[PDB]
RNA sequence: UCUCUUACUUUUAACCAGUGAAAUUGACCUGCCCGUGAAGAGGCGGGCAUAACACAGCAAGACGAGAAGACCCUAUGGAGCU
RNA sequence: ACUGAACUCCUCACACCCAAUUGGACCAAUCUAUCACCCUAUAGAAGAACUAAUGUUAGUAUAAGUAACAUGAAAACAUUCU
RNA sequence: CCGAGCCUGGUGAUAGCUGGUUGUCCAAGAUAGAAUCUUAGUUCAACUUUAAAUUUGCCCACAGAACCCUCUAAAUCCCCUU
RNA sequence: GCUAAACCUAGCCCCAAACCCACUCCACCUUACUACCAGACAACCUUAGCCAAACCAUUUACCCAAAUAAAGUAUAGGCGAUAGAAAUUGAAACCUGGCGCAAUAGAUAUAGUACCGCAAGGGAAAGAUGAAAAAUUAUAACCAAGCAUAAUAUAGCAAGGACUAACCCCUAUACCUUCUGCAUAAUGAAUUAACUAGAAAUAACUUUGCAAGGAGAGCCAAAGCUAAGACCCCCGAAACCAGACGA
């Protein structure tokens, strides 16, 4: 199948 | 075997084991033969007698009766006219 | 955070007997926080380590370096105070001791790299010190002469003993 | 804990099982050995010479009839309602050596009991307790602090 | 957080003690440095043995120059010594050899005199004298 | 140990605010496997193995056992010569620094435990003088126990406190089973 | 381990067994406290074997100081300038008179 | 911060021990350091090498000039007889 | 970095303290008292502990039993969250069965 | 497109100045041949080689990095569909 | 004939070289009772010990000063030019 | 990021599967099998550990353990002394 | 010597006791925070499933009377995993604490804020002088990794034996896990600091007490009974169900 992992973002504060 | 009753914290014993056993007070259980009343017509009466016996059950099988059991069923009791009250001592018997 | 190059020139001596060594002026200065690279700052201290006054000077005003400007800007202020506050005579009678960098305190920042990932970005800072003593500045080391070299050989052939043995 | 498994990871299989096969405590049969085990009827046995040894150490008097309470308050027999004791039934251990000369009441004796109480100038009867006035005969004292 | 550990730094610097002259990041990081330590210990420990061996080595290497300075192999000198019931270990032989060379000749001529000895016996069955540094001295 | 309750609680990782969902789901990135934040692994999650609500140190020695204990006490105090006995504790005064130079010219100790009977005939003398000191401890004879005994260096009991005393801990011999609770008649118990 | 450790050769102080053989311990300083379960064995010491030690050998000055210490101690100085420091905190008075008789 | 004091002590030692190592104070007589008793000290001297000094001439053999003119410089300095 | 660079300040216990010297007073109260009271009966605490010890699964079922009926509605949910959760611990999960 | 490739321009590139990431990383003082060995060695055996240290390239190896193989099997683990 | 083990002898001392598992002797920190009083003792207790979980958080490295990213020209800085 | 959305709760779902499981020192310690939707697990045997009670355990000699055809081997069982 | 390091106290936890809150003016169910207009609609309902039964298909504690005991007994039950009473008993009005945490701990909390999401919803981080800062003084340093002071020297798990000498000589196939067996080119790990994983019964054993009786009612008892000690981990799916939120 279409394995696709979406991006983690941050914290913006770090 | 709920070690811990959701009610009262307690040890509880499987029922089955009671239905199944009887158990003298010196820490011997007494069971039935298995197929003593099944297919009677295709044994012998030497094979018949040997199934009617009520046997006694191996170390490992009275520890995990004892563990199945409550110590409830283990006190001494003084029945009025139990057939098993001269069984529930053990006599001449040396460690 | 420490500040310990900034006390170093508190420090009080006893009067010297008449008959001993000048004791010759020793100034400690230093800029905080500079927008600069520790190594790129290193550099430029590892040129000027050596130098005299003057020739350190020179050698920073046409080097073509942001820290460059900084460092020349650290010595003049050093010169100034060595002969206003230390009690050094001759201005241009100061060399290059310690001429060092180190890190300073840096802030972080977001990269947004090219998807949904990213990246860390330091806003680098740096320390300069700067250490000026009084007088002219101290002979290079000459290279070993290969007179040195067969003393050394036969100075080690002669140390040895017989070893394992009584 | 062993390597992994069931047993390192605690995750084993309750007691009685025996990794499938038919169990021991199923194969067997059942018979009714223990079937009406809480309406069986027990009495406490009460040996002749436990009751001369208790009349000779300064316990229950033979001046006075002896009862259930009276054994009970000079702690020779400690009866239990609960668990289905119905009282103390007399036993011929002690026949012979036996010089006691005492009224006693009980709730069952055997004949050998009852020639040897009988012969020292003694009288000996059976009597009948249910399960409330056992408790009350057994300990008077809390149904009297009860107000009933 | 009843009762975390305090004194972890003396721990650290209990093993980190022994690492000080170790080379790159396993003389200040523990992670490595106590496995390097563990394994310098280990060494330590089994360097005994070596160094017995390697010792006796050096004294056979020794007493093998000297006797061979003398004209002798080492086998004839050990055995003929041990057949003079002159008792002497590598380790003195070796120390004779480096600073006694008189007396190192003198065992060396010796060792000669009863390999030539045992030749003469091996040849005439003793018949008479058996040889003189010959005749071992009996005990009781 | 006995009436010790300790109300140390930690909380444990379902009773931590929040971590009901997954993060990173399991096998997309390079991250390690995880079902939840606020389990023990993490900085903020629950404990693992900690206490757990209000515990109870609760049991009993058999109450012979504690009278051979009381007995055992007494017989050490008289045995160490740290028994006093008086006839009754009455001062002249009635102030503390009286009491105090009694006792270091007595020379009993630092501290000291005085028993006395019914906590009703405790003289006003004693009461006013002792209620000040620190060292100087006056109880009456229910109250008497080993840890007591043993933190004071000297015990002072009277006369008839030694009678209670004997009385109360000789009954645990020669006594019958219980049978019932001693809180009861029992003809003979008062 | 050899090679993460100094060394030495084996040597005398001033030659001396050449000619008369002289004690190399010079003084013992006892730092024991008058209570505290960790100096009982230093307690006895001092009570029983401190006076023959120092009978024994009156070549070493024996100091006794009995001060509050939770760790008592034994410093031994040497001719030559050495000092070592020793811990008796809950030794055995046996313990404490070997310790003494190596030092 | 972790509730404790072994730790904190032992650490405190080895600063101290640190500081020392660091700074080392410059050396000073064994008279003005406790544990020292002269009369003693001189008993076990002339013990310790198997000889039977007499006392007083030891004492003597132990004091120096310049000693002697220091302490009269001392006691003329601060006017004590 | 984890050592405290100073020595924590010196905590002073007054060990003749009210409750210090009179810890263990009126213990043995039933032994010589008549019996009229119980030691048990001088304990202080939970409502669903006094003078009894039990288990945690026990401990947990019997705060539910005496007390779990004017308990806050979340500290009751976490209260049978727990209690099922022991039960199953202690029931399926370990070694000795 | 190719036989069969060449020339120039722009970008890139390389150097100088300013600002300044990421995957990766057990520690590394990180050579070649033959052999060996959990069976394909920089690290083991036998030989050979061998002052130190930047810069630009290349992609043969580091069973190179990435993604706890999707192919296959197993689980008294699932789910979609008939 | 010699060399050659941790085999054996020799001087002294000896509990001091198997996985899972099992038995035992001690024991660091902390708190409590009572001691102690430059940091200890006898006991009771417990959130009681981390070279490793693609562990959690924070700091700082490596890759790396690398990849990458900026400002059309002259001048009076009015303006003009491409 | 849909073979069936997403969020919260049941939920610390369950995992015979992988990973991990933190002071010192000493000691004993390597298993014939049976059954099982069971062979990636478990239960009973067997081996192993601890503590107790008691008396024999191992090694073994004579004598002894159908036949049947054609051989019938290395050996085995039993077994006092020692 | 830089970066750094270190610190007590904000507060919190578990109990006890006591039943607790809410209109200054104005605005706020429409597109809430909107001064002012004619269809008046309206709520009351058995949870399910994970899981256990080593599959699963009947079944599988969880409900709101102080305790205790009867009793894990009677009973129920693919009579099996497990489920489980009652009669009866009896349950002394008052006392403001801590062998709890101390900034990665203790509440998520400095805050349900910042930030993320259309929404339901998720959800942070962090502070440290002193009596005086209307004392800005000079001190107070010492301590992780990372660096600098101070790049390098034939050769080789980085050391050990050593040695007069750092190296040169000789010896030596990182650790953990997993396996019949790994230097293995099988796993994991840049490194430092902090956090981070064995919870309990039956029955035995040892040590006390009392002893044909023990136990502070109930229970056990042909030396037993009472009391204590000692004892059974952590992270991880794809799933299923209920109720909300989304075109
Ligand atoms: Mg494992
Ligand atoms: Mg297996
Ligand atoms: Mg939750
Ligand atoms: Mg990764
Ligand atoms: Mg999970
Ligand atoms: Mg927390
Ligand atoms: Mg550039
Ligand atoms: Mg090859
Ligand atoms: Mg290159
Ligand atoms: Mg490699
Ligand atoms: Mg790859
Ligand atoms: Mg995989
Ligand atoms: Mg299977
Ligand atoms: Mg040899
Ligand atoms: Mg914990
Ligand atoms: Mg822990
Ligand atoms: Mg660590
Ligand atoms: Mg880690
Ligand atoms: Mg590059
Ligand atoms: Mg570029
Ligand atoms: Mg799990
Ligand atoms: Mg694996
Ligand atoms: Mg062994
Ligand atoms: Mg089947
Ligand atoms: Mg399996
Ligand atoms: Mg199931
Ligand atoms: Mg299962
Ligand atoms: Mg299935
Ligand atoms: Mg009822
Ligand atoms: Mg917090
Ligand atoms: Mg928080
Ligand atoms: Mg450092
Ligand atoms: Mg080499
Ligand atoms: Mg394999
Ligand atoms: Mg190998
Ligand atoms: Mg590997
Ligand atoms: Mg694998
Ligand atoms: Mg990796
Ligand atoms: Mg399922
Ligand atoms: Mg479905
Ligand atoms: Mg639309």
């Amino acid at each position: 199948k279409k394995r696709f992992t979406p991006p983690i973002y941050q914290p913006k504060f770090k | 075997l709920t070690y811990f009753s959701a009610r009262k914290g307690k040890r509880k014993t499987v029922k089955a084991v009671i239905d199944r056993f009887l158990r003298l007070h010196c820490g011997l259980w007494v069971r039935r033969k298995a197929g003593y009343k099944k297919k009677l017509w295709k044994k012998t009466p030497a094979r018949k007698k040997r199934l009617r016996e009520f046997v006694f059950c191996n170390k490992t099988q009275s520890k995990l009766l004892d563990k199945m059991t409550t110590s409830f069923w283990k006190r001494r009791n003084w029945y009025v006219d139990d057939p098993y009250q001269k069984y529930h001592d053990r006599t001449n018997l040396k460690v | 955070i420490s500040r310990k190059w900034e006390k170093k020139n508190k420090i009080v001596y006893p009067p010297q007997l008449p008959g001993e060594p000048r004791r010759p002026a020793e100034i400690y200065h230093c800029r905080r926080q500079i927008k600069y690279s520790k190594d790129k700052m290193w550099y430029l201290a590892k040129l000027i380590r050596g130098m005299s006054i003057d020739q350190a000077l020179a050698q920073l005003e046409f080097n073509d370096k942001k820290g460059a400007k900084i460092i020349k800007e650290v010595l003049l202020e050093a010169q100034d105070m060595a002969v206003r506050d230390h009690n050094v005579e001759f201005r241009s009678n100061l060399y290059i001791a310690e001429s060092t960098s180190g890190r300073g305190q840096c802030l972080k920042r977001i990269r947004y790299h090219g998807r949904g990932r990213f990246g860390i970005m330091e806003k680098v800072y740096c320390h300069y010190f700067v250490k000026l003593v009084e007088g002219p500045p101290p002979p290079p080391e000459p290279p070993k002469t290969a007179v040195a070299h067969a003393k050394e050989y036969i100075q080690q052939l002669r140390s040895r003993t017989i070893v394992h043995t009584l | 804990r062993g390597h992994k498994g069931e047993r390192q990871r605690g995750t084993r299989p309750r007691l009685g099982f025996e990794g499938g096969q038919t169990p021991f405590y199923i194969r067997i049969p059942k018979y009714g050995f223990n079937e009406g085990h809480s309406f069986r009827r027990q009495y406490k046995p009460l040996s002749l010479n436990r009751l001369q040894y208790l009349i000779d150490l300064g316990r229950v008097d033979p001046s006075q009839p002896i009862d259930l309470t009276q054994l009970v308050n000079g702690r020779g027999v400690t009866i239990q309602p609960l668990k289905r004791d119905y009282g103390v039934q007399l036993v011929e251990e002690g026949a012979d050596t036996f010089t006691a000369k005492v009224n006693i009441e009980v709730q069952l004796a055997s004949e050998l009991a009852i020639a040897a109480i009988e012969k020292n100038g003694g009288v000996v009867t059976t009597a009948f307790y249910d399960p409330r006035s056992l408790d009350i005969v057994c300990k008077p004292v809390p149904f009297f602090l009860r107000g009933q | 957080l009843r009762n975390r550990v305090t004194d972890r730094y003396f721990r650290i610097q209990e093993v980190l003690k022994h690492a000080r002259h170790f080379r790159g990041r396993k003389n200040r990081c523990y992670r490595l440095a106590v496995r390097t330590v563990i394994r310098a210990f280990v060494k330590c420990t089994k360097a005994r043995y070596l160094k017995k061996k390697n010792m006796r080595t050096l004294w056979i290497n020794r007493i093998t120059a000297a006797s061979q300075e003398h004209g002798l192999k080492y086998p004839a000198l050990i055995g003929n010594l041990v057949k003079c019931q002159v008792e002497l270990n590598r380790k003195v032989l070796a120390d004779l050899a480096i600073y006694e060379p008189k007396t190192f000749k003198s065992l060396a001529a010796l060792a000669s005199r009863r390999r030539h000895e045992g030749f003469a016996a091996a040849l005439g069955d003793g018949k008479e004298p058996e040889g003189i540094f010959s005749r071992v001295v009996q005990y009781h | 140990n006995f009436k010790r309750i300790s109300y140390a609680k930690t909380k444990t990782r379902a009773e931590v605010r929040g971590g009901g969902r997954k993060p990173w789901p399991q096998k997309g990135t390079g991250r390690a496997r995880h079902g939840s934040i606020r389990s023990p692994l993490w900085r903020g999650g629950g404990v693992a193995h900690g206490p757990r609500g209000p515990t109870s140190y609760y049991y009993m020695l058999p109450m012979k056992v504690r009278a051979l204990g009381l007995k055992v006490a007494l017989t050490v105090k008289l045995a160490q010569d740290d028994l006093h006995i008086m006839d009754s504790l009455e001062l002249p005064t009635g102030d503390p620094q009286y009491l105090t130079e009694l006792a270091h010219y007595r020379r009993w100790g630092d501290s000291v435990l005085l028993v006395d009977l019914t906590h009703e005939e405790m003289p006003q003398s004693i009461v006013e003088a002792t209620s000040r000191l620190k060292t100087f401890n006056l109880i009456p004879a229910v109250g008497l126990n080993v840890h007591s005994m043993l933190k004071h260096q000297t015990l002072v009991l009277t006369l008839p406190t030694v009678a209670f005393l004997e009385d109360k801990l000789l009954w645990q011999d020669s006594r019958y089973r219980p049978l019932y609770p001693f809180s009861l008649p029992y003809s003979d118990f008062p | 381990t050899a090679r993460g450790t100094p060394s030495r050769f084996l040597a005398s102080v001033l030659h001396n067994g050449l000619g008369r053989y002289v004690q190399q311990l010079q003084r013992l300083s006892f730092s024991v406290s008058r209570d505290g379960a960790s100096s009982r064995g230093a307690r006895e010491f001092v009570e029983r074997e401190v006076i023959d030690f120092a009978r024994r050998n009156p070549g070493v000055v024996i100091y006794v100081n009995s001060r509050p210490c939770c760790v008592p101690r034994v410093v031994a100085e040497y001719l030559n300038g050495a000092v070592r420091e020793e811990s008796i905190h809950c030794k055995s008075v046996e313990e404490i008179s070997t310790l003494v008789q190596k030092l | 911060v972790k509730k404790g004091f072994r730790a904190a002590f032992r650490f405190q030692k080895e600063l101290e021990r640190q500081r020392l190592l660091r700074c080392p104070p410059p050396p000073v007589r064994r008279s003005e350091k406790p544990n020292w008793d002269y009369h003693a000290e001189i008993q076990a001297f002339g013990h310790r090498l198997q000889e039977n000094f007499s006392l007083d001439l030891l004492k003597t053999a132990f004091v120096n000039s310049c000693y002697i003119k220091s302490e009269e410089a001392k006691r003329q300095q601060l006017g004590i007889e | 970095i984890g050592i405290r660079l100073t020595l924590p300040p010196p905590k002073v216990v007054d060990r003749w303290n009210e409750k210090r010297a009179m810890f263990g007073v009126y213990d043995n109260i039933g032994i010589l008292g008549n019996f009229e009271k119980h030691p048990k009966e001088l304990i202080r605490g939970p409502i669903w502990l006094r003078g009894w010890k039990g288990n945690e699964l026990q401990r947990c079922i019997r705060k539910r039993k005496m007390v779990g009926s004017r308990m806050f509605a979340d500290d009751l949910h976490n209260l049978n969250k727990r209690i099922r959760y022991l039960y199953k611990h202690f029931n399926r999960h370990g070694k000795f069965r």
